[PDB]
RNA sequence: AAAAUCCUGGCCAUAGUAGCAGCGAUAGUCGGGUGAGAACCCCGACGGCCUAAUGGAUAAGGGUUCCUCAGCACUGCUGAU
RNA sequence: CGAGAACCGACACAGGUGUCCAUGGCGGCGAAAGCCAAGGCCUGUCGGGAGCAACCAACGUUAGGGAAUUCGGCAAGUUAGUCCCGUACCUUCGGAAGAAGGGAUGCCUGCUCCGGAACGGAGCAGGUCGCAGUGACUCGGAAGCUCGGACUGUCUAGUAAC
RNA sequence: UGCAUGAAUGGAUUAACCAGAGCUUCACUGUCCCAACGUUGGGCCCGGUGAACUGUACAUUCCAGUGCGGAGUCUGGAGAC
RNA sequence: CAUAUCGACCGAGUGGCUUGCUACCUCGAUGUCGGUUCCCUCCAUCCUGCCCGUGCAGAAGCGGGCAAGGGUGAGGUUGUUCGCCUAUUAAAGGAGGUCGUGAGCUGGGUUUAGACCGUCGUGAGACAGGUCGGCUGCUAUCUACUGGGUGUGUGGUGUCUGACAAGAACGACCGUAUAGUACGAGAGGAACUACGGUUGGUGGCCACUGGUGUACCGGUUGUUCGAGAGAGCACGUGCCGGGUAGCCACGCCACACGGGGUAAGAGCUGAACGCAUCUAAGCUCGAAACCCACUUGGAAAAGAGACACCGCCGAGGUCCCGCGUACAAGACGCGGUCGAUAGACUCGGGGUGUGCGCGUCGAGGUAACGAGACGUUAAGCCCACGAGCACUAACAGACCAA
């Protein structure tokens, strides 16, 4: 259970999964990388992202 | 029976949502949902899993006008879980259904929640996608 | 009508003490006693958990999320002083105590280390004056001849390590329900000199009431007191004002009907909280886990709320009420009412959610 | 005269209560001077307000309100040198 | 003095009361907004304290729904400047019309055209940042049906503006 | 088929105009569902300043009854430091 | 086939929701209709519980009994009450409280002064006709209630007791298994019980989704500070984009059973009256209702409580200081160097979205100049959270007390 935008781990009992229009969009660690995604932003580009660097 | 999943009520009455297909559906608007209670400043409530009565605001066919029912497929408001924490995702949702509970429209646009299937099969059935 | 709000808790004052004082205690047979029938430390905020479903008749016997919820930090706590009570008519009244020569090195505030000279303010429980026996004898004699009433112990939760707490310990007496009496009296005496933890009276799956003062603001209007209807628009601009309260012979209204006053604060128990987990902060694992002295199992990264990190003895009380909030002090109990049967010594706790609160 | 929503005066409760906030102008603060006494009288610094006007010159109207010195019982929505 | 204390209004009254300064700077169409000089002021003259509760006056932001509210969309909101494109029924041919609707808009570098010239105006090419370029401020929401009175104008000083 | 329209007591109709009356649509939005949080001035406490309305008397009332038939004050109860 | 059900004539009542009467009360004035909001009640019960009857096969009903615990809405026209209509619903009952409710709101209607139309009148003007416009005063003395204090009556710290008080803390529905079974020619089509879920109500909480977020970061128009940089104003954010914490709901969690006693009813044993009889004594069961259970309050319950310990020359407490898990004043809670209570700093964790400057490129332009692009730069700026850390400030000291 890993975040698929920011990266790392996802806590055992938190972290959402939302669904977009047609099925798409995955989890979140939380509201952090979330709104970051909402604004069009790519995690492989900004600051500490596991995906980053 | 049991949703087995906690749900917060995303949309109240007079709310406008999108049918994820009926025939000539469009955007139904919510009228009281199943047997439900009330209180001062009640704001009826509704949420995924709860059968709702509704009218077809948009349309095309002479579906528009009204009567109903339909079940809310998806909602924007959180959920619950059994495993993780859960989601809200899409826009809200709703599919018209017969008293049988079957859809009155062959295809359902959009996804559907897992424990909506449990409440009513056939609705989940012609899902197209679950989860 | 229905009437707005519900009578029950009354009048709805403020709350004396920001420590809960349980009105009733479990009644027991086949018991120790605990002394600390109630035992508690207090709140950190909480996330959620994935739990295996327990043993229902039901099909669900798999992973499902429940709000693993408000993990409160407890314990250990020490009971210094078992107090007897004996003889009516009137009511319960204290007898004599016991003692303890251990004195947590912080129990000065709200206790010992009072100025030797008398102070205008009343002195709290402090003692250098000791008679362990004498108290014991007094109780025993006032057992056979006179009476005694249920005995309890003083308790005081230490802030060994909690975010922002001090030597101050605000503890209240918790009763011990053993068997006859004299058997139990012995028990509270043994667990006198000595200290305790949650893992004593407690058990995962076991249901417990929880009590604490609600957090909340001072006086507010009718609407968000017991709920009342706002409006109609006229005096809409003004604050919600209920129609006149009572009109007739008494000019004043006792009412029992919608009045502005303090809110927030409280003192109310919750019933049948399940206690999904028991815990710690020390590392223990069935298999290899992180090393380098990792931390508590459930504390979110980023800390939790204002008062962060947990690294010691915990408790998880699902569907967190908690009947109060952040860094206050809830009191545990035993489940007096009970409904469903107890679950198990432990729950599966497949996953715990750890994430910064924000984000 | 006990009386007329009676006339005139005096006086109690109301109350140490309401008002001294509301306005597109939210305005002061730190040192110092004088003084029996200084939050608001004066000096400096810092911070602000007004720009068809809270600036400049005037009509009517007021009538000495102008200037100086000495004052504080009166007046000044608190105090006042 | 000539006025949020020297005038009229019983008052050191948020009211009322004529003339000239309309050429101070940036801004911009501007005697507009906003900001700032010169000049004036801290006298629209009671202060001190509590994260300062309820309740009230003004007001900001509120997810999803979007007039379900209500006698009535009252209140609030929406639109907004400028240029280009484009613009229906009807009509007294004037109008309707800014109908509607669609696009553009900043900064920087180098230029062309109009003019005697402006610290005037209109364009061109290239480079370039932001979620957003009339970035604040200033700044219309639009369309249709019906009734009445043709129109601008007048009126119950102080509940009626039709 | 007008209870009881009608021609300068003007009839009909009408482009433009309108803080005029009624209705519909798109757009919008805390009007509403259903309320929350925050901002400023009050409110609360403190120093100073300081009124007015109103007042037959008595008065801690409540449930009933009675009475000129709509009583805190009569009657019976209840409650009340 | 009176009495499953419907039920006239006539006769006897009960209620005090409609209407009328009283012309009894008020004309030195008891503010209108309708609506709204907020509380209580009535039955004579609409649903739910337990029952009886049936013209009760079943299913679905119809009628009756006990029973008031809980429940019993949203909209379109109209000022409307009423009522008509639509879709939901278990059902969308009716009535009283000065036709409850204007020192609470609204002001659409009635019923002021303006005006039009119709009708009537010679006319002023009228109408139990229609229409457009047309105002809502007061600083609470007493009493009443909601909450908070100070005292009096019957040393202090901590923990409890429970007289009593409040609750609907739960109500209801759908689906599956039962079962395509029983019952039925067939069509059709149950139940006990066990489960899943929804709705309405109630309490609490914010990990998740969502809102706000005039903290913050960015973009950008106008203008002023000469440009650049960096900034002010545009109501108290110019506008647009994003959004942390917190607070929230549209989000999430939790809210039984069971036992005891009864009603209607079903029965047992059983006489009066040798039989019969559920009743007269006795007894077994039996409602969503009653009591308990459960949640909340509660030593001012005047029989004013109990227990343990500390203490009477010092136990404790108030003030003080630093802060909040608290808060309108007051109160409450925590810490005070035997210290991590608050701030600073650093780090962690977060928000924006890459800074100034310089270098290269850039449509072009002799050139000057040049919107903009890339690199430096996960930059820069910022944070109401956490940790580390005694650096700074919790000093100093006062007072009360048997």
């Amino acid at each position: 259970e890993i975040d698929s935008f920011s990266g790392a781990k996802i806590y055992p009992g938190r972290g959402t999964l939302f669904v977009r229009g047609d099925s798409k969009i995955f989890r979140f660690q939380n509201s952090k990388s979330a709104s970051l995604f909402k604004q069009r932003k790519n995690p492989r580009r900004i600051a500490w992202t596991v995906l980053f660097r | 029976q049991g949703t087995k999943f906690r749900i917060s009520l995303g949309l109240p009455v007079g709310a406008i949502m999108n049918c994820a297909d009926n025939s000539g559906a469009r955007n139904l608007y919510i009228i009281a949902v199943k047997g439900s209670g009330s209180r001062l400043n009640r704001l009826p409530a509704a949420s995924l899993g709860d059968m709702v009565m509704a009218t077809v605001k948009k349309g095309k066919p002479e579906l528009r006008k009204k009567v109903m029912p339909a079940i809310v497929v998806r909602q924007a408001k959180s959920w619950r879980r059994r495993d993780g924490v859960f989601l809200y995702f899409e826009d809200n949702a709703g599919v018209i259904a017969n008293p049988k509970g079957e859809m009155k429209g062959s295809a359902i646009t959009g996804p559907v929640g897992k424990e909506c299937a449990d409440l009513w099969p056939r609705v989940a059935s012609n899902s197209g996608v679950v989860v | 009508a229905p009437r707005h709000g519900h009578l029950g808790f009354l009048p709805r004052k403020r709350a004396a003490s920001i420590r809960a004082r349980v009105k009733a205690f479990p009644k027991d047979d086949r018991s120790k006693p605990v002394a600390l029938t109630s035992f508690l430390g207090y709140k950190a905020g909480m996330t959620t958990i994935v739990r295996d479903l327990d043993r229902p008749g039901s099909k669900f016997h798999k992973r499902e999320v429940v709000e693993a919820v408000t993990v409160v930090d407890t314990p250990p706590v020490v009971v210094v002083g078992v107090v007897g009570y004996v003889e009516t008519p009137r009511g319960l009244r204290s007898l004599t105590t016991v003692w303890a020569e251990h004195l947590s090195d912080e129990v000065k505030r709200r206790f010992y280390k009072n100025w030797y000279k008398s102070k205008k303010k009343a002195f709290t429980k402090y003692s250098a004056k000791y008679a362990q026996d004498g108290a014991g004898i007094e109780r025993e004699l006032a057992r056979i001849k006179k009476y005694a009433s249920v005995v309890r112990v003083l308790v005081h939760t230490q802030i060994r390590k909690t975010p922002l707490a001090q030597k101050k310990a605000h503890l209240a007496e918790i009763q011990l329900n053993g068997g006859s009496i004299s058997e139990k009296v012995d028990w509270a005496r043994e667990h006198f000199e000595k200290t305790v933890a949650v893992d004593s009276v407690f058990e995962q799956n076991e249901m417990i009431d929880a009590i604490a003062v609600t957090k909340g603001h001072g006086f507010e209007g009718v609407t968000h007191r017991w709920g009342t209807k706002k409006l109609p628009r006229k005096t809409h601009r003004g604050l919600r004002k209920v129609a006149c309260i009572g009109a007739w012979h008494p000019a004043h209204v006792m009412w029992s009907v919608a009045r502005a006053g303090q809110r927030g604060y409280h003192s109310r128990t919750s019933i049948n909280h399940k206690i999904y987990r028991v815990g710690k902060g020390d590392d223990e694992a069935n298999g290899a886990t992180s090393f380098d002295r990792t931390k508590k199992t459930i504390t979110p990264m980023g800390g939790f709320v204002h008062y962060g990190e947990i690294k010691n003895d915990f408790i998880m009380v699902k569907g967190c009420i908690p009947g109060n909030r952040k860094r206050i002090v809830t009191l545990r109990k035993s489940l007096y009412t009970n409904t469903s049967r107890k679950a198990l010594e432990e729950v599966s706790l497949k996953w715990i959610d750890t994430a910064s609160k924000f984000g």
